[PDB]
């Protein structure tokens, strides 16, 4: 609805963005609307990687992180359209959630 | 004891200022976050100006009311430069609070 | 194509309906240029067809078998997959391409 | 080694042979696929499967059949069914219990 | 999902195969992990097929009525838009994906 | 395939380049392998718009302006896969034709 | 004004509000649409057919048909079938021609 | 002219069909790419390319196409990837292992 919005919270290099293809390597804290924190990978102290192109996750990680480039750390804002809809994540994500995650693109290989 | 008018416009604001959970339409702009703000948007406005608005019964119709919703995004439009997460927000609220009020 | 899906919201992408099983679905339909011709929202009363039994027109029977439980997606249909030549007198005219709002809400 | 640790080892060898990029060879971890120990309740591999047969563990071809078909349905239950995962955990669980299907 | 068309290079985006025409085609048809198990193009012969004629599989029967005349394509065809669980035996494995380079070089 | 390569003629700002819904203002000319001549905007003496993201133009024009910045003149070479193919354009264009367009990106709008 | 003029001139004004944002209003130049000229050899717009009723140039209704009618293919033939152009030729070329039925 | 020259030569000219403003042509002189031969310790282009073909040089066809390869390699070690040289390079190394398999 409001798809995915993109706030920087400190700027990448503005020039390398990750292409169809590329594995992106972040770190990620995953929070609902209301703050209530439901995964992180710095947490386990461990990025996460997947590859853009790859249907691997969900919409607004395909294009909230395609926006971002190399260094930069961003908070996606997900509509539930594009995160996890009627659904939800059962036991994770209740239905109808719109997400919030603190996003780091730390390297692309 | 509120107008049906008033009651009905803030039902709509609840609702608009829902989808600014960051309140970047909360407060006026000033010029000391936004320097040549006031010389570039003429007739400023907010959220928390149709606020006060609504509770002065300053509003004559919901049309009116849906011009200063219109100004206040397109005032973001206007003064940020469209890669900002302001102009994107705007854009975005702007086409969704029009579908939420019909 | 003779249906084409996009979705507007996803399903859990596992539940996909089978032949014989009940889809609980709301839709509103639509001609090409927008015009509204129906909505079972409008009836607060979501509409119900088991797959398989030849009860709705093709580009219902082959796109809703495309989604699954808890998608809501657009459903564009050529007239070849609604209802071509003939139309549906007063409702449909002939030669339509038809726009669906579909949400498959629950299968049965 | 007893005739049944043999056996299992045979077994084991053979399904091994159908996961020639090593899908099933270690537990899943979350850096990996994130939720995973919030979705999968019992987690199995080839790997603590080979443990389980050195150590013994085993007290009938029947109960390596649980951990294998244990260790496919966690994948089919985690992984979308378009992904790689899932099609070769639903490939290779029918070809295990056909190879072991005289038990 | 049941059939993908990726372009490699574009038809004249025009002339689109209808019920009744021969299609000829040069095609490479490959399983998931790439192995090869058929190529018109190995035999020197181009292959052709009517359309609307039930003699192909449904994700060719779909996808090169998505083609133009000049277009050479990508298809990857699900299992139930190909040989479903049974395959074709020898040839195609149970539950396999189909990708074939398709080129649509004429109708007749 | 070798796609469409893109070579600086002369150089952009290097910073403005075109997003999608934008509209481009081209001037170009567009002649085949051997050097023969098939269009130029220049000759008209009225530049060419379209608006990437819609279609409007051959993949080679779509991926190959996406990367100049307003200002810079190049040199695209395409080749067919990335143009018409095999149909080409009839009596325009013949078929699997590679195609060089010396564009120049004026300005976005 | 004759009476064929007066009958070709309300066939044009009911035709030009079914193209409201004037697509057909004038000749389609080589800038806006490169080689426009090569493809299409005999251009036609609505503006030239005012210009023919005003002119007298119109010997039957048939000949403003088939003006009308080159208009529309050679919309149907420059454009892609996924254009707007396309499709408001294609539905612009026969609700002419049932109104002038 | 031997079977092997025959068949190199066959391969290189369909190669630099995919170089056609020459890029490969020509040995890259440190004039033109200052520090050049600091870089790239083992220079290799299209022309030292037929030159070896022409004395019977080439062993094989696998020397020949680790030739090429190195040709690619080079020009992917000098210049940076947002060149035009960087890009040609990865592209043609795909193609003409593709072209000779
Ligand atoms: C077969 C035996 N084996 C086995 O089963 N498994 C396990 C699998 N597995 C695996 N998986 C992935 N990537 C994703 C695939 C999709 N996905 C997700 O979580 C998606 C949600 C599901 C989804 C998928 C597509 C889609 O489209 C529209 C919509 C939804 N999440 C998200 O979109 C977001 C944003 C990103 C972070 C998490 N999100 C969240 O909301 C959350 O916080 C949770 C999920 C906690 C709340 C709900 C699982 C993980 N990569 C790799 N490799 C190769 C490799 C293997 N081993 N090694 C050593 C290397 C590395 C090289 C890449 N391997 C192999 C082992
Ligand atoms: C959506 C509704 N809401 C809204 O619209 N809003 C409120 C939120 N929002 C905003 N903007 C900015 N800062 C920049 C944005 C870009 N810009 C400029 O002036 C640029 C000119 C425009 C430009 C930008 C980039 C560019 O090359 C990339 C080229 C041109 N000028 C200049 O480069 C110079 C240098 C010094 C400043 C003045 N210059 C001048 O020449 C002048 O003197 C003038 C301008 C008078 C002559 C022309 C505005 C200043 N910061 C924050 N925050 C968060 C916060 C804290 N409290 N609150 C409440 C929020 C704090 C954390 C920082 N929020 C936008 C307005
Ligand atoms: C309905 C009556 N009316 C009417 O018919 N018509 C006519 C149409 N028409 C039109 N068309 C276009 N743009 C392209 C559309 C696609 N196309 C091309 O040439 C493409 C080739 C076709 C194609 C399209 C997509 C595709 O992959 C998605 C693959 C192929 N070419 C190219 O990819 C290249 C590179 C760019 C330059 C040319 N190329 C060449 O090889 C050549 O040199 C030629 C073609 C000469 C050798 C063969 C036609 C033109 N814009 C606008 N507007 C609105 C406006 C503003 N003012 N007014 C008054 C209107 C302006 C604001 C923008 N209006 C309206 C009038
Ligand atoms: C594909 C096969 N082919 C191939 O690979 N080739 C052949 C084609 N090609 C090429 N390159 C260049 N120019 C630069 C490209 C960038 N660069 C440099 O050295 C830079 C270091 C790299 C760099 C670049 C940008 C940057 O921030 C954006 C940061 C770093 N150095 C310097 O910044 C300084 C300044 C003075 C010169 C040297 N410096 C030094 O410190 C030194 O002394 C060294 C390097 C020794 C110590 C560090 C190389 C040369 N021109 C042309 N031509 C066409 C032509 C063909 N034949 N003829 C007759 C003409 C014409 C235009 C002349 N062709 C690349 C090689």
């Amino acid at each position: 609805s409001m798809g995915v919005q993109v706030e920087t919270i400190s700027p990448g290099d503005g020039r390398t963005f990750p292409k169809r293809g590329q594995t992106c390597v972040v770190h990620y804290t995953g929070m609902l609307e209301d703050g209530k924190k439901f995964d992180s990978s710095r947490d386990r102290n461990k990025p996460f990687k997947f590859m853009l192109g790859k249907q691997e996750v969900i919409r607004g990680w395909e294009e909230g992180v395609a926006q971002m480039s190399v260094g930069q750390r961003a908070k996606l804002t997900i509509s539930p359209d594009y995160a996890y809809g009627a659904t939800g994540h059962p036991g994770i994500i209740p239905p109808h959630a719109t997400l919030v995650f603190d996003v780091e693109l730390l390297k692309l290989e | 004891e509120s107008t049906p008018i008033q009651q009905l416009l803030e039902h709509f604001l609840r609702q608009l200022q829902r989808k600014d959970p960051h309140g970047f339409f909360a407060f006026p702009v000033t010029d000391a976050i936004a320097p040549g703000y006031s010389m570039i948007i003429k007739h400023p406005m907010d959220f928390g100006t149709m606020k006060d608005k609504i509770v002065a019964n300053e509003y004559k119709s919901v049309t009116e009311f849906k011009a200063d919703f219109k100004l206040m995004c397109d005032n973001a439009m206007t003064y940020n430069r469209p890669d900002t997460v302001y102009y994107k927000l705007a854009k975005k609220i702007l086409h969704a609070g029009f579908k939420m009020m019909s």
